[PDB]
RNA sequence: UUUACUGCAGCCUGUCGUUGGGUUGUGGUUCUGGAUGUACAGUGUAGGUAGGAGGCAUCGAAGCGGGUGCGCCAGCAUUCGUGGAGCCGUCCUUGGGACACUACCCUUCCGGGACUACGACCCUAACUCUGAGAAGAGGACCCCGAUAGGUGGGCAGUUUG
RNA sequence: CAUCUCAGUAGGAGCGGGAAAAGAAAUCAAUUGAGAUGCCGUAAGUAACGGCGAGUGAAACCGGCACAGUUCAAACCGAA
């Protein structure tokens, strides 16, 4: 079959554990911990995720891992008197997922880019970590762009502490249409947060 | 395996410019991969130098597997240079002699005694 | 939520249980040496630390530093000390634990090798060699227990300066007074069945009684701990 | 305040992940050398069972050995021989099962090799501590995420007609 | 009074424009149909939940306001 070599890059990570990835992920896990929590890498990991998710190779396109801890929404017991429901949060996980977190830290250590995807990319015992695209909109070459120049526009500032990536969707319920949705769109405060 | 030896891959690396001035060469990873699963290379070069390494990695069984001699190029820079670019080339495929056969089939020959 | 116990006031951290640091003079740890080195030195003077009521050595060594170090008794301004591995025994020098002869008496002995000392350094103390096999060595602790220490540990010869420090009675409050100034305790300390109820899990009633038994568990949750923790007698020996 | 009712932190322990390479004892999983299948024996070893029997055989078939799969040191296999016939059974050892080659597909035999889960031991390359660093000390344990059970006036909400 | 209710309310952190969010079916229907989204009316205090107690509580069909559809990844060419 005449087939791209993304197209075996995909089957390659399609299962990690079974081909030589395994081998990588055991070298890079090392290099990884060794670094701080939001690194500029030239290259994505995975080329054929990235072209996927909206990457091309020009001026203004910049990719980066970011680290996140694992497990739920670390809670503190509360101080007053609660309800017996209220009081206990050990097993109370949060709201909001690791990819979100890891896009929203991302967006605040890169005060003038904006954040349009990101994937998942390894993980240990104690960390994750996913690649995170950014766009500079203040470049020419975005600007001279057809596909891309969207992101030109007065309400893109912001656009992953908003809910707007597609990580942000599924987290606010609005990856499908009809049963179930009844009260997670236009928006999650439309109906009184009782959605999600 | 075993690597070639260095006399082997300049003569690699001259029967890749010959076949550039006189015959056809796929370069580029994508047209290269193509043109090996359709079937007509006479010569796979691949750089030994990538990160991520999954760029170059499923050339060598899909080759293997269809017959196809591969040879391996220590840097891209001078891959990219023999091609006719000024940016590096991670893999390159000679699809057509022109004139370079006879380094084709002696490459050839040496690639299945080095194995 | 009964207030907080004391225990917990320190481990907060507060400026009443935090160590004035700034009085103490200098910490005390041994040469750091790399493999197969050893350095000299020269005492050039004895000097006394406010940190634990006993006199510490200036000790000037080859390459320029100088360190204060843990006095060992009979130290004296001008001897010279040899730190290292091809170190003879004698009372002063630095030696592994591993070629020190049965019943030669040691102190600021090492945890894990290049540690700079940890056991044995209050005043007077002092630990022993017992046996030497080819993997451990077992030295007596000056609390009774022997340990078993890696072969390649550093200790030096002799024992602490200082003895006798607690031959001599305090008989007044203002002396014991003046010795907690420089020291992280709290002086004087309160009793448990003075208290009130919300203060401690001894307090109250309408006389002083502890109510409920001293003896408390070793999974007592923190702020009950309070007592005689797990303990495994109790009274002295009838 | 407590051995009032209901809960929640802290701590103790099992399981899953992080988490690798060997030493062997475990059990099947899985695989060979023989239908191993044999008491009323046998000329025969129920070549499971079974067209209740018909092809093999100096053009290879026998009684015996320490005994060759194995068992009743009998004897179907032709194996290392030994004599140089065990033929089917409509002479069924007239059967627990009565038996003949292109069938053993299957009591079994079980280097049990093989991935697996357990208990113990060893190794270093993950990982942890110390050091500016070389390096040293531990080590697949601990810490950590999740889950299950306990203890728990440390703390919370209430009731006490 | 403990599940429930008060209520995702009060309060907090982040981002942000003249508007914002949503938006072109892996949809809703029922036998056979409709054809992106938002907002208003109705369905309806109905279905559903609940010491089945107190209470909480929709959507689709249907009628209106206003109407608008498209762009990448890959297969083919390989710097055009
Ligand atoms: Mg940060
Ligand atoms: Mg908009
Ligand atoms: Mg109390
Ligand atoms: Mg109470
Ligand atoms: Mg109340
Ligand atoms: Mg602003
Ligand atoms: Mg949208
Ligand atoms: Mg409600």
């Amino acid at each position: 079959m005449v087939k791209s070599f993304y197209g075996y890059v995909r089957d390659a990570w399609k299962n990690p554990d079974e081909t030589y990835v395994n081998e990588l992920r055991w070298e890079r896990l090392q290099v990884w911990r060794k670094q701080g929590s939001v690194t500029r890498i030239e290259r994505p990991t995975r080329i054929d995720r990235a072209r996927s998710l909206g990457y091309k190779a020009k001026q203004g396109i910049v990719v980066v891992r970011v680290n996140v801890r694992r497990g739920g929404l670390g809670h503190v017991r509360p101080n007053r008197g609660r309800r017996t429901q209220k009081m206990g949060k050990n097993k109370v996980s949060g709201g909001m997922s690791i990819q979100r977190i890891a896009e929203v830290r991302a967006d605040r250590r890169y005060p003038n880019l904006e954040v349009l995807n990101s994937y998942w990319v390894g993980e240990d015992g104690k960390h994750k970590w996913f690649e995170v695209i950014l766009v500079d909109p203040h470049h020419p070459v975005i600007k001279s762009d057809k596909n891309l120049n969207w992101v030109c526009d007065p309400s893109s500032r912001g656009r992953a502490t908003r809910g707007k990536t597609s990580a942000g969707r599924k987290g606010r319920g609005m990856a499908t249409r009809g049963k179930g949705t009844e009260k997670t769109r236009p928006s999650i405060r439309a109906y009184k947060s009782r959605g999600k | 395996k075993f690597d070639v030896p260095e006399e082997l891959t300049n003569k690699a690396l001259e029967a890749l410019e010959l076949a550039r001035d006189t015959g056809k060469i796929k370069k580029g990873t994508n047209e290269a991969t193509k043109a090996i699963e359709r079937g007509n290379a006479k010569l796979v070069l691949i750089a030994e130098d990538i990160e991520p390494a999954e760029i170059v990695a499923h050339i060598g069984p899909l080759s293997e597997e269809k017959k196809a001699p591969y040879i391996f190029i220590k840097n891209q820079k001078e891959l990219g240079a023999a091609s006719g670019l000024g940016v590096s080339c991670a893999t390159v495929a000679i699809v057509d002699a022109g004139k370079a056969a006879e380094m084709v089939q002696d490459i050839a020959q040496k690639l299945e005694a080095l194995k | 939520m009964g207030k907080r116990l004391i225990s917990q006031n320190r481990g907060r951290g507060t400026p009443t249980y935090r160590a004035p640091s700034h009085k103490y003079k200098a910490d005390l740890r041994h040469p750091r040496v790399d493999e197969n080195s050893s350095l000299r030195g020269e005492v050039v003077g004895i000097e006394h630390d406010p940190a634990r009521s006993a006199p510490i050595a200036k000790v000037a060594f080859e390459n320029g530093e100088e360190l204060f170090l843990l006095a060992s008794e009979g130290i004296a301004v001008g001897n010279i000390i040899e730190c290292g591995d091809d170190a003879e025994v004698k009372p002063g020098n630095i030696v592994p634990i591993g070629n020190v002869p049965e019943g030669f008496f040691i102190c600021n002995v090492e945890s894990k090798p290049n540690d700079g000392g940890k056991f044995v350094r209050s005043s007077g103390v002092y630990a022993t060699v017992v046996t030497h096999e080819a993997t451990r060595t077992a030295v007596s602790m000056p609390s009774g227990n022997i340990k078993w220490l890696n072969p390649k540990c550093r200790a030096v010869v002799g024992i602490v300066a200082g003895s006798g420090r607690v031959d001599r009675p305090w008989l007044k409050a203002g002396k014991k007074y003046h010795k907690m100034k420089t020291r992280a305790a709290k002086y004087p300390r309160v009793s448990a069945v003075a208290m009130n109820p919300r203060d401690h899990p001894f307090g109250g009633g309408a006389w002083k009684h502890p109510g409920k038994p001293t003896t408390v568990s070793r999974n007592a949750p923190p702020g009950r701990k309070v007592g005689l923790i797990a303990a495994r007698r109790t009274g002295m020996k009838r």
